[PDB]
RNA sequence: UUUUUAUUAAAAAAUGGUAUGUUUUUUUU
């Protein structure tokens, strides 16, 4: 951009596309639900 | 909830859904020869529609010698009798049905 | 459910028999069978 | 004909278990 209007501090979430993006590969089926999770509120959000 | 496999809702349920895949599914001439005698008969009507071809082409060239002459239109070599070395050409090839018959 | 995504509710439980009838429409007498109908089409196509 | 992927939960209060109701004034003339 090169200009912007200065978010809020906890309106910057850091990691959201780690789990907006698919999965990575091999890891343990509780992080994989724990995507999945956070993936399912996100999408509730949006819904709404 | 996938590909027909699955509950809707692990609620209600006391599992946790968790389908699996199986692991252990098994995933195994002609008849009537009139229709080439009548070709033969066609094909021959053909060459004799070639021939009356000839016999205007000639007629072509028997009215260039007549204006030739006239020097020294177009016009018509032979009205019928062409019809009568036609009717040669019928008995040559109608011999010549009877000799292949007699070959095979 | 894209089998790397959210599960939700049905939102949609009227599917009783109410009809009583296979309608004799999507029965297997009448129809080709080349691949199977995927998920993945009937989200990518949902009207169709 | 070769390969797969899919993972609900989850703790606190009152019912529920040492009821309850009572209980000390400065004038007469």
């Amino acid at each position: 951009k090169r200009s912007g209007a200065t978010k809020r501090a906890q309106d910057v979430p850091l990691i959201k596309h780690w789990y907006l993006e698919h999965c990575p590969p091999n890891q343990p089926v509780k992080v994989r639900v724990s995507y999945q999770k956070l993936l399912k509120s996100h999408v509730m959000n949006k819904l709404h | 909830s996938y590909n027909g496999i699955g509950l809707p809702t692990p609620r209600g349920s006391g599992t946790n859904g968790y389908v699996m895949r199986n692991l252990s599914h098994v995933k195994k001439v002609q008849d009537p020869s009139i229709s080439e005698h009548e070709c033969r008969r066609q094909i021959e009507s053909k060459l004799l529609l070639y021939r009356e071809q000839l016999l205007e082409e000639v007629s072509s060239q028997h009215s260039t010698d007549a204006a030739a002459s006239d020097s020294n239109s177009k016009t018509k070599s032979l009205d019928e009798a062409d019809v009568e070395i036609l009717v040669q050409k019928y008995r040559e090839q109608l011999l010549k049905e009877l000799q292949l018959q007699k070959s095979t | 459910a894209i089998p790397g995504g959210p599960k939700f509710e049905p939102l949609y439980k009227d599917e009783a028999p109410e009809m009583e009838d296979w309608n004799e429409f999507n029965d297997i007498y009448k129809l080709i069978i080349r691949h199977p109908i995927k998920t993945e089409y009937r989200i990518a196509f949902p009207y169709l």
